[PDB]
């Protein structure tokens, strides 16, 4: 579950980087790791596992088939959460690139090619600056979803 | 005259299985044409069963009279058996227009 | 055959252990 | 006759050493990973989902779909063995049979025929073929089945990409790469239809 | 194998790819000329209207020759398998 | 300049139907049964069916681009 | 005038099976042409049967041939003549041991076993 | 004066130590593995079949194709040895003879010619050559044979790739990547031709 | 007169096997030429069978030949003459030791076993 | 090795690709020029029109020079092999 | 290089110490290996350059030449009999 | 005059096999030209068979030749003449030791076996 | 006048094989030209048999030569003359130890064994 959250932010980094005509996942991965440490995420996980001993005893008890299916369904959670975080930015990336394409379509001599590569990447980095400005709120909502799943596994 | 299948050029429309069947049909036609040259037989029709065990079935319309002795049918069945790859000489059905059997299977 | 070679070897070890015990 | 305690322990540790092989050659792990490999390849993301989470989701998916067979092994083999109702030799056979039955349910007749002739052995019933010959036929069927599912999953993403390219060309902008524009549309249509839940239903239920 | 076997194999694929692509691009090429002469008659210098007729006819060619092309490649895959013992002989 | 505007205008109404067309294709090709997967012919039939069902809405949008281009 | 098939360009796209068949046809044609020069025979028809060999599978079939000879109005082939015929037909084609040649004629008498 | 029991065990334990070398050099494992590797790279999938599955399939295939020689070793060198009928030195020779014969059937005379000259031994008949010379000649022949089969399977996928690129270039959408659209057709052709069963059957039939 | 094929240029229509056949045909033709200049032989016709002589270490197929001769109006070839014929044919074509040649005549008397 | 020997090897490699690449593209270059003149003569400008002739001619060029390219490459590989003992000393 | 580094007085190469020869021998072998590798790299590089330019001439700048070049790279190593030619040269390089 | 083939330029598209055949044909032509300088020899025709030279005996093929000659109206070749002919042919071509050269004549008397 | 071939510029279409044959032809022409400089010799033609060689091979061919010449109207070559011929021929061409030369004349007297 913890790997699912961080890699979803890695998914968020790479979709922005891919749309930025472009390693950006590492930038999000490192920052999300800081979020995990700063919010005492490691302490909560340790509190969760000791609580698992209480409500899910060692002798009688194990993950059932439903737990496996819920954990297997987290791939859809990744894409939905990653798209939700990047939907505003990705629309901005498309509209400026489409606007740049239509505005320079009058003269087919200019085209874009590598000139479009430079323009796209500068705006994409700028949009990532906007993404980091409001990423913390998305992480807080994401952690609540993940923590609820963990308690469901341990039947808490 | 059966070879006209071989020397004809197949359009791209044909695909493998049809080509194999056409090869077999050419074999049947040329075998029948060869058999006709015998004095006794007036018409011959040959069918083959070749797996992708092989066997043959040759029907003969003889002259108005006359009947094939064991020697003539032996020559016919041996010729068919040797002409086609495989098909050991024990798996050929030979009949006549009057329905008397000449080779079991 | 070759498949039974492993089966025979294990049975001999089991028999030797059984007799020893 | 029954294996001694020392020998049974040796067999138990041996199967634990081969445990990764049993997952990727006998269970449903191969089909799930190949199908999920196509899904990652179909979308514009190359390594974005990363290899770790795909295997972890595949492992959990296998434990979900292997739960009926694993429970059948537990009941038929483990329970009599723990209660000392049956000997170790018959308990091992009682555990092998559900795995053989599951592999037969996910294989094809043509695949079995090829390998049984390849092994040069004599058999008349598919139900009592050796597991050494069933394994290559099982995975060969699994790879073919996974390619079928992956091909069906690849079509809608190819459909979206071709439409976007045609629209951009029709508007006259022959200079813009379709991939950048198409990627959000492929991701948006993957989310608002809840694509992974649909893939779970057609993958977990594909075995039955 | 022999250098001549490679050239035989190379030409057959080149002949195959030529036939596979020609059946689809021939109708689009003719339609392009038909649109071109139309724009020569009306003296309109627009260059984006011709994309739609080519795209529609291209899909029409794919629908008409889809089975024939797939069968040709499938039989070609079988053909290389059949000649595989000959090369390895 | 005019061609791209009308395409955007067409995407306002035709695009929503095109979104419905893409929704149906993804939904069908994702929800497969055991019988459909194991049959190669059935897969190709749906592939043709998804192909053709795409063509009609796409052709209308591109026609809306072509008609404004001449005018 | 048998080798005409070889000296043609055989077009293109002809499948391997068809090419083997046409080569065998040319072989039959030239063999029949050679046999026609026999004083005794008037017409000859030659059929070949060459299997796929294929040492990768052990089910070999071995080759065979059948030559039909519409002879003159009278006259009959002696043992030497038919033996020469079978020797020629056997040694002309690869494989096909000389004990798998069938020799017949219009009269329907069989001349060589199979 | 056969080898003493202590030395016989020491020799057998050494052979098990070189078991990976025997499989990867003296058997059919290398050719199957290389052909599978070329086929995987021929399609758009980089490592979708995964390395463990490819080796797992090859291990079963190389065991089936070498069952005849494995049985010949058992029937001529193992059973007489266990029944106390042949000297242990003789039994080792009786086991090595079928293995040498199998490697000679799948080797090229050019490979033998260069290695015999390289070793500098005066041997004429191509049946009494040392294993030191035969093994490098055999593995060299297997690599060359695998490349020929790999090229054979690669051509149809090259045909699809060129057609898709040509068709896309015909419409003027040069910006669209041909690889993303080509891949589903590569999966399509390989699955309706029954590729997995076909290739493993041909690889099994190749060793003859 | 046989070399017409070699000095000719094959188009891109031909394919491997067919090429081989034409090469063999050339030998036949020139071999036929070699027999024609003999006083005794009035016409000659050669058929060859050269297997692949496969690479690897398998056994090969021991190529064969069959040469048909129409001699002069009368005359009967001596043992020396048939010996010369078989020696020339055997040494002309690679492999195919002298014991794989069938020599026949127009009258049908077999002159060399196979 | 001596730097002059490296430049020799570098030049003959660049000469090998230049000869090989020109023999394949020159037929396509002329056809593209011919079609462009024809389009200019009829006052049309279709970018996608001059693709079928170039693709077919290039494929025909590859088929025609199949033996020549293989012979050139095989001899070049042998040439480097035979040139190796000259360098190592 | 190593004689001056070891600080020993050597008159002829055929009597140098073992400790000064082993680093020198492996150094020369690595350099000689690179020269032979460059010889073999060129023919495959030429094929890659040829196929890349042919694809670019036809206007398809998105098709990767590596996929197209691979079958021809393998074939060049086959009909030249590479696995026998390369090994014979390597063995012959010590004579 | 046989050197026409060598000094010419092979058109693009000549299969390697065809090149080997044309080299063999060129050597045949120059050998025939050399033999035609013999006083007794009026017409000469030469056929060759190239070796393989595998160190293994069972696969070695070894070279051979077959030369036909139409001599003058009279006269017959002596032992010295045939020795000179065979030595020239043998040493002109790689391999092909003097023991595998077949020399015949118009009358067809054998002058050297193989 | 033999050196024309070397100083020429070979165009495309010639291979390694054809180039090697043309180099051998140049050497043969210049050797024959130098032989013609002797008064006893009137017309000459030389043939060579050189293996592929190349380092890192297992050659088992070795070289060979064969010089043919027609002399003046009369005269007979002494052993000294043929020795000079063979020594220059052997020393001109790499390999070909002097024991592998066959020298003939117009009238067919053999002057050097092989």
């Amino acid at each position: 579950v913890t790997q699912f959250m961080i890699q979803t932010f890695v998914l968020l980094g790479q979709i922005l980087g891919m749309q930025s005509s472009l390693l950006l996942g590492q930038l999000f991965m490192f920052l999300t790791t800081m979020f995990f440490l700063a919010t005492d995420g490691h302490l909560k996980m340790l509190q969760l596992v000791v609580f698992s001993f209480k409500t899910l005893p060692i002798g009688s008890g194990s993950l059932n088939a439903v737990d496996f299916r819920e954990m297997a369904g987290w791939l859809g959670i990744m894409f939905q959460t990653a798209l939700s975080m990047s939907l505003s930015g990705i629309i901005a990336l498309l509209t400026i690139n489409l606007s740049f394409g239509v505005m320079t379509r009058a003269a087919p001599q200019l085209n874009i090619f590598s000139l479009g590569f430079a323009f796209a990447l500068m705006v994409g980095l700028l949009l990532c600056w906007y993404i980091l400005a409001g990423l913390y709120s998305h992480y807080e909502m994401f952690w609540t979803v993940g923590e609820a799943q963990i308690c469901r596994l341990i039947r808490l | 005259a059966g070879d006209d299948i071989l020397l004809q050029d197949m359009g791209f429309g044909v695909s493998q299985r049809l080509e194999q069947e056409r090869l077999k049909l050419s074999r049947e036609r040329q075998l029948a044409q060869a058999i006709e040259e015998m004095k006794q037989v007036r018409k011959a029709r040959v069918l083959l069963a070749l797996p992708k065990e092989a066997s043959a079935s040759v029907f003969l319309t003889l002259s108005t009279g006359t009947n094939l002795k064991q020697q003539e049918v032996d020559s016919i069945v041996d010729m068919v058996a040797s002409a086609v790859p495989g098909m050991k000489t024990s798996r050929i059905t030979v009949t006549d227009q009057h329905g008397r059997l000449l080779s079991s299977g | 055959d070759f498949n039974d070679l492993l089966t025979k070897a294990i049975n001999n070890v089991n028999t030797l252990q059984k007799a020893s015990g | 006759e029954d294996y001694s305690v020392t020998l049974q322990i040796l067999a138990l540790m041996t199967m634990l050493g081969f445990l990764p092989a049993m997952v990727i050659l006998m269970t449903s792990f191969t089909r799930i990973v190949v199908v999920m490999s196509i899904l990652r390849q179909a979308m514009g993301l190359q390594q974005t989902p990363s290899n770790q989470v795909i295997i972890g989701i595949a492992l959990f998916l296998t434990f979900f779909v292997m739960s009926p067979v694993l429970n059948e092994i537990n009941d038929k083999a483990v329970q009599p063995y723990l209660n000392e109702q049956v000997t170790a030799r018959e308990a091992f056979d009682a555990a092998q049979a559900p795995m053989k039955a599951f592999m037969l349910k996910q294989t094809r007749i043509k695949d079995l025929e090829t390998f049984v002739t390849m092994s040069g052995e004599q058999v008349d019933n598919p139900e009592d073929v050796s597991m050494a010959v069933l394994i290559p036929a099982f995975i060969t069927s699994e790879l073919k089945t996974a390619f079928q599912i992956g091909f069906m999953l690849f079509l809608p993403f190819l459909i979206i990409d071709l439409v976007v390219a045609s629209v951009l060309m029709a508007m006259g902008m022959m200079m813009l790469s379709p991939m950048i524009v198409s990627l959000p549309f492929k991701l948006m249509l993957f989310v608002l239809v809840d694509g992974w839940n649909l893939i779970l239903s057609t993958l977990a239920g594909s075995f039955a | 194998m022999t250098p001549e076997m490679f050239v035989e194999l190379f030409r057959e694929a080149l002949w195959m790819v030529l036939i596979m692509v020609c059946a689809i691009i021939i109708p689009s090429l003719l339609i392009g000329l038909i649109v071109a002469i139309f724009q020569a008659a009306t003296s309109i210098n627009e260059q984006t209207l011709s994309f739609l007729p080519r795209l529609i006819v291209t899909l029409l060619a794919l629908m008409l020759f889809g089975h024939w092309m797939t069968q040709m490649l499938m039989e070609y895959f079988y053909g290389l398998i059949e000649r595989l013992p000959q090369v390895l002989y | 300049a005019s061609v791209l505007i009308v395409g955007a205008i067409s995407l306002m109404w035709f695009g929503e139907a095109l979104a419905r067309s893409l929704f149906s294709i993804m939904s069908r090709l994702f929800d497969l049964q055991r019988e459909e997967i194991f049959d190669t012919a059935k897969l190709f039939d749906i592939a043709l069916g998804a192909m053709t069902d795409l063509l009609f809405p796409l052709f209308l949008v591109l026609a809306t681009l072509f008609t404004a281009a001449m005018i």
